[PDB]
């Protein structure tokens, strides 16, 4: 099948088509480059893949030349390292002398491969030139003149941004890729066109001068800001979070994170639960003990065993804490559950799992043949999975069209109305749309999480589930295809409805005293009203914003990088946090103070270590203690939409994203709230 | 070519060469590669129930009187299971020559000992004993060189850190030095400086 | 099991309070360079360390915290683990998945790849 | 104090989970319908057995796991634990 | 004359002075904390910011070799003053 | 499997320890004399005792073995008057604070693990 190639002297089974790069690197042999990018898309401009073939009178573009058999490749050749000093020797006859002011000069690939390659000695006599300075935004400073007309960036922007202000200017010397026009470019993903910078020329604003990058450890983990489960190295340096950067995997971020995500950490550095903080009789709060707050909450909770009580689960909490409370309300038997949004479920769908499960993987968006969302963009809830989208659109060629608004996304969609009709045209199959989803194969079905809510969704939740069934009865489906599927937004639900706690519905807000609260960062869907009479509601979040103030007996505990505490992705992948830099102070194990109330409440949890909550998580989850199995048995709709269909519920008037615009995209978490720099970029979005 | 860079000395290599196949010839039990760079710097292998024998036969003339074990290195990669690299240098005084002839041992394989024969790894003994582990056949004393006295440690395991777990100072009321838990302030700010993109093809372990 | 918690100098402390991390090290994403997710390698988990109360220094903790080594395989840290006696958790290799890419694919008019100026 | 949780766990391809998979294919449905109250959690994980939790007053938790048993042993254990 | 503490002791030229809560503070007392009485931040824009009708030009720091390297310096925008990235001190092109 | 130290299977190892701690059980009041400890003597025969405790996984005759090597490689150093009486006492760790191991004080104190 594979065609034959030479590297050097070993035969090689490359892959019809395909470039002469992709040809060596497959022995492992790595051409130096620059311009191209590994999923991005090849142009021939910076020409450092040049290489000789074996018979070739002169040398072809590596990273480009299709590989054909008969070729021999000596990457060692002496021509080829001829080619690539003359690539060396231009590159720096003009560049800045700036390599110590420059953010990426302690680590520019510029530098990597001028030691690779180049003589050591340079010949310029002359005067250089140096291009001014042109902002594109608060929050990603550019220097320039160090950008080597290499164009990664514009393909990166042009592209999967979406955004086109970025792009070439003018032509011969003096010719410049610095963007027409003052105006700043803007984009839900801005922040990653810093990393794809080979040079500094594309220096982010906060983090400049901060640091230098051998100084930095790396540890590594997952973030919460998405519910996308990207993973992370973070540069850490002193116990201080010096910067976050993507750690790539194609089944999730595929090495390009979250702008917001990637500016999160200054608010970690913001206000802190640092002491815990017991009202006086004055009703005021004041610096305390453990010993005191806490054998306070341990006379309070044995005091309501059962029912009136309550536990405000948070949106970015960890699944132990929540582990250990909800064991806490097993000893007294106090069945109440509570979490931030609440999820529907006719039928009870928090035993299946599956129901709420992204089924079809990001990974497994790009195999779909057609696709449908409903509600939500996914870019203001997933903007990696927007850029999936994206990439789809620019390569595997499918329809996809929005439901309930037409928000402003970056790829081709068909306008829709609203859900009461579309639903049940759709249902019908009526509707022409719909029959083109009978048209078409391999579908996938969206529904914006924020959807689910909606007072009365679960008619959007039954009418979804009838769609889709439809869809199977309209076949060509290959039918494990699990076609139903929704992106969630938040941290923490997921792993909750792992375990199953509850739907979450609030409509519990009655008459309990003394909840708790977990993070508890909404001022909406619970509030003090709830009882009269006591105000006494126990907290433990971290940063201060919103639900802390109402709370007494405060009880301050950790930010996610320094608890090794799991989080749960959507797609019911199961990834732990690591630690970092640990709490700043007071500040400890989140769950841990669960295990000290709970031992001082005469009711001591049978595990100690985090390991051993772990080994609890097998005898009840037992998905937890298993990490990269999104894989399981799969429930299929059959025994699913029976109870689906023994309820049904009015469909209605309108069908809104949260999240709306750009502009309201910039506070959510509390980290998210209180970072500075989302302050200042709101700022800059509004003026 | 020439400037800065050391020139080639086949001649030599050529000679180490041809009395390397010669020794391979001698000794086919113990001995395996014999390695030959163009330091003009020969080595073999030894498999260490072979230490002995092979050594003695090295301080008797064949072509090499391999007098004078000038050093015994040692090298510890926790990777291979084999993990220690005994190495003994040595010097032929009657031909000039030099070569480098090494072995392997496991944490608890009593590596022989070659305090009968050349008496110089007495202490060669006792350092790689204590900065190690690598137990050995029968020596007089294998009381600790260097490392104090009711010291536990066995640093160059290229294992547990290089301040160690232990840290002294004198206290008060006991009247007396007394070892600590260590408490570094400001700690060793280690720098990775490795580099990403292989300087040297030439060399560059297959990925397989 | 061949245990050598004791033919080791190390306090049982350390070796009780902690499980070390198994794994391949990550490519920069900052850089090109492949070249260090090859060889695999081992590292403790990191402690709390408290400011100096002079000069504002980093005062470390636990005094093995930066340790970190290399092994040619995954079963060789496993076995080192095992032997050392330290609690690990294996982490697999991460090499990118291939990428079908040619040069006429980001035009045709069909394709909606196209592109743009250049 | 008869139950507030229950829930099972599953092999995903195993022979001594085929017949609790083609159980819950089934009359999961009947079950489920039966008690609108008190959840019973699933998972598809593939743990060595099949298991049986059930929660009961103050936390207590029966535990039987569902290793080479038939779907309609599995529900005679059912009933069983209806209190 | 550097802005003065609450507690009366200068701040430092990096503006960082202890809290009044601040125990730490007793260090100080017996002796003498030390700040830098020339402030560099005045003194970057104390000097006159020179003009050449030309275009882009060449900053060295004074003394060859005995400051910082060559840099060129843009004045593609008549609106601000061309600050090296070295030196600090202001250019522009005057016409 | 591996060719062993000495001692093969645990009694000819066995043999070696109590040889090994009459060595010390013995030596001990020599040791109280020459460094002029205060502790009372059977204060440190119990320490005797405890050091020989602390060693009960063991396992491995080569374990064994090479522990009382080492052991007695200890003893060396202990009777010809080496080391100084601070060595000797650093197997009390005195100065040191006690270790709590309930975990309710683990909570109280620190981050910790
Ligand atoms: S970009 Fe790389 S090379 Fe150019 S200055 Fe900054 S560091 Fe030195
Ligand atoms: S940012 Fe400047 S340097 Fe980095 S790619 Fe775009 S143009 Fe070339
Ligand atoms: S590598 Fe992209 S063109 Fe040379």
């Amino acid at each position: 099948n594979l065609i034959e190639v030479f590297v050097d002297g070993q035969s090689v089974m490359v892959e019809p088509g395909t470039t002469v790069l992709q040809a060596c690197e497959k022995v492992g042999m790595q051409i130096p480059r620059f311009c191209y990018h590994e999923r991005l898309s090849v142009a021939g401009n910076c020409r450092m893949c040049l290489v000789e073939i074996e018979k070739a009178p002169k040398v072809v573009a590596a990273c480009a030349m299709p590989v054909m058999k008969g070729w021999n490749i000596l990457t060692n050749s002496e021509k080829s390292k001829k080619a690539r000093e003359g690539v060396m020797e231009f590159l720096l006859a003009n560049h800045p002398l700036d390599c110590p002011i420059c953010d990426q000069g302690g680590e520019c690939d510029l530098q990597d491969q001028s030691m690779m390659f180049g003589n050591d000695r340079s010949r310029f006599l002359e005067g250089k030139r140096a291009v001014e300075d042109k902002n594109i935004g608060p929050l990603v400073k550019t220097i320039m003149t160090r950008c080597i007309q290499c164009t990664r960036c514009i393909r990166f922007a042009s592209e999967i941004a979406g955004v086109d202000d970025l792009g070439t200017t003018g032509r011969g010397n003096d010719m410049q890729v610095g963007t027409y026009i003052e105006k700043m470019f803007m984009s839900e993903l801005s922040g990653n066109i810093i990393d794809i910078c080979p040079v500094g020329a594309l220096t982010s604003k906060p983090y400049a001068f901060t640091a230098r990058p051998w100084e930095t450890r790396k540890t590594e983990s997952i973030d919460v800001m998405d519910a996308v489960g990207s993973n992370i190295v973070v540069s850490t340096r002193t116990g201080e979070v010096m910067r976050i950067l993507p750690r790539m995997h194609e089944d999730i971020n595929e090495e390009w994170i979250s702008d917001k995500t990637r500016f999160a950490y200054d608010g970690l550095k913001r206000q802190r639960l640092t002491e815990p903080m017991v009202r006086n009789e004055k009703g005021l709060l004041t610096y305390t003990s453990w010993e005191d707050a806490l054998s306070r909450v341990a006379g309070m909770l044995q005091s309501f065993q059962g029912k009136d009580v309550a536990a405000i689960a948070g949106g970015l909490v960890d699944a132990e804490a929540l582990v250990a409370l909800k064991d806490l309300l097993n000893r007294v038997d106090s069945d109440t559950l509570c979490t931030e949004e609440v999820f529907p479920t006719a039928g009870a769908g928090t035993d299946l799992r599956s129901n709420y499960l992204l089924n079809t993987t990001i990974a497994g968006v790009e195999e779909a043949d057609v696709v449908l969302l409903v509600g939500t963009n996914p870019r203001f809830e997933a903007p990696l999975f927007n850029a999936r989208i994206r990439k789809s659109w620019l390569h595997n060629d499918l329809k996809v069209a929005l439901i309930g608004s037409p928000v402003d996304l970056t790829y081709t969609y068909d306008h829709l109305g609203d859900s009461p009709k579309i639903l049940q045209d759709i249902a019908s199959g009526s509707h022409p749309f719909s029959q083109v989803l009978k048209e078409a194969k391999k579908p996938m079905v969206v529904l914006g999480s924020s959807a689910l809510q909606r007072n009365d969704g679960a008619a959007i939740l039954a009418a979804v589930s009838s769609i889709a069934q439809k869809i199977r009865m309209t076949s060509g489906v290959t039918g494990d295809w699990k076609v139903m599927n929704i992106l969630h937004r938040i941290a923490s639900q997921v792993a909750a409805l792992d375990l199953g706690y509850k739907p979450g519905v609030e409509a519990i807000r009655k008459n309990p005293p003394k909840v708790l609260f977990l993070l508890g960062a909404d001022g909406g869907c619970i509030t003090r009203q709830d009882l009269p009479k006591d105000c006494f509601i126990i907290y433990q979040g971290h940063h201060g914003d919103v639900g802390a103030p109402i709370a007494d007996v405060i009880l301050p505990g950790a930010a996610y990088t320094e608890k090794s505490a799991t989080y749960v992705n959507t797609e019911g992948r199961a990834q732990q946090t690591k630690v970092a830099v640990t709490p700043p102070g007071l500040a400890r194990e989140d769950w841990k103070i669960i295990r000290a109330l709970s031992e001082i409440a005469g009711m001591t949890l049978p595990y100690d270590t985090l390991d051993q909550v772990r080994n609890r998580l097998e005898e009840v989850s037992p998905n937890l203690v298993r990490y990269d199995d999104i894989e399981g048995a799969n429930y299929f709709q059959q025994a699913n939409e029976l109870s689906k269909l023994v309820n049904q519920q009015l469909l209605a008037d309108p069908l809104v994203p949260p999240q709306l615009t750009i502009k309201d995209f910039y506070m959510t978490d509390s980290i998210s709230r209180a970072s500075q720099t989302m302050a200042k970029c709101v700022k800059a979005v509004t003026e | 070519t020439r400037p800065t860079v050391r020139p080639r000395n086949d001649v030599a290599h050529k000679q180490l060469s041809a009395f390397g196949e010669y020794v391979a010839e001698i000794l086919p039990k113990y001995v395996q590669q014999v390695q030959v760079s163009c330091f003009n710097e020969l080595e073999v292998c030894i498999h260490p129930d072979g230490v002995i024998p092979v050594l003695t036969f090295l301080r008797d003339h064949t072509n090499a009187q391999f007098k004078s074990l000038v050093d015994l290195t040692a090298v510890d990669v926790p990777t291979r299971q084999n993990r220690f690299e005994i190495v003994y240098n040595l010097l032929s005084l009657r031909f000039n020559s030099r070569i480098r002839v090494k072995t392997y041992t496991d944490e608890l394989t009593p590596i022989e000992s070659a305090v009968s024969v050349f008496k110089a790894a007495n202490w060669y003994e006792r350092e790689i004993w204590d900065m190690f582990g690598v137990f050995f056949a029968n020596h007089p004393d294998l009381r600790r060189i260097l490392t104090d006295y009711g010291f536990e440690g066995h640093p160059f395991r290229k294992d547990f850190p290089l301040s160690g777990y232990v840290e002294l100072r004198y206290d008060d009321e006991v009247k007396r030095v007394v070892a600590e838990p260590v408490e570094l302030a400001q700690e060793f700010r280690k720098f990775d400086l490795n580099s990403p993109w292989e300087a040297f093809p030439v060399y560059r372990q297959p990925p397989e | 099991k061949l245990d050598i918690t004791t033919l080791t100098g190390v306090p049982e402390e350390h070796i009780k309070t902690r499980k070390v991390r198994i794994f391949v090290p990550a490519r920069n994403n900052m850089q090109s360079g492949v070249n260090n997710t090859k060889k695999w390698k081992m590292e403790f988990d990191t402690r709390e360390r408290w400011e100096n109360p002079l000069m504002g220094w980093a005062s470390t903790a636990d005094p093995l915290s930066n340790m970190v080594l290399t092994f040619s395989t995954k079963e060789d840290a496993v076995s080192f683990a095992e032997k050392n006696g330290w609690s690990y958790d294996i982490e697999e290799r991460k090499v990118p998945k291939p990428k079908s890419k040619s040069y006429g694919a980001n035009f045709s008019w069909n394709k909606r790849t196209r592109v743009s100026t250049k | 104090l008869g139950l507030r949780e229950i829930r099972i766990h599953l092999c995903q391809r195993s022979p001594g989970s085929q017949g609790v998979r083609d159980f819950i294919e089934k009359r999961y449905v009947e079950l489920k319908k039966a008690n609108p109250d008190l959840p019973i959690l699933i998972r598809e994980c593939s743990d060595v057995q099949p298991k049986l939790w059930a929660r009961y007053a103050f936390g207590q938790e029966t535990n039987v796991p569902l290793n080479n048993f038939s779907a309609d042993q599995v529900t005679r254990a059912l009933e069983n634990v209806l209190s | 004359g550097v802005r003065v503490s609450p507690t009366g002791e200068k701040v430092t030229h990096t503006g960082q002075v202890y809290d009044d809560k601040d125990y730490r503070r007793i260090r100080f007392v017996g002796r003498q904390k030390e700040v830098n009485e020339n402030f560099a931040i005045d003194l970057i824009a104390e000097q006159p910011v020179s003009e050449v009708e030309t275009r882009v030009i060449a900053c060295d720091g004074g003394g060859g070799a005995l400051g910082h390297p060559k840099v060129y310096i843009n004045l593609d925008k008549e609106t601000k003053t061309g600050t090296c990235g070295y030196c600090g001190l202001q250019f522009r092109q005057h016409h | 499997f591996v060719k062993p130290i000495f001692s093969r299977d645990m009694n000819e190892a066995k043999r070696r320890v109590r040889e090994l701690y009459r060595a010390w059980y013995r030596e001990v009041p020599n040791t109280v004399h020459q460094f002029q400890l205060d502790i009372t003597v059977k204060m440190g025969r119990d320490k005797v005792r405890e050091m020989f405790m602390k060693n009960a996984h063991v396992t491995d005759p080569r374990v064994v073995d090479l522990l009382v090597i080492k052991g007695k490689i200890e003893l060396e150093e202990t009777i010809k008057v080496w080391k100084q009486r601070t060595h000797v006492m650093r197997f009390f760790h005195e100065t040191e604070a006690p270790r709590p191991k309930d975990f309710l004080s683990k909570f109280y104190v620190g981050h910790d693990p």
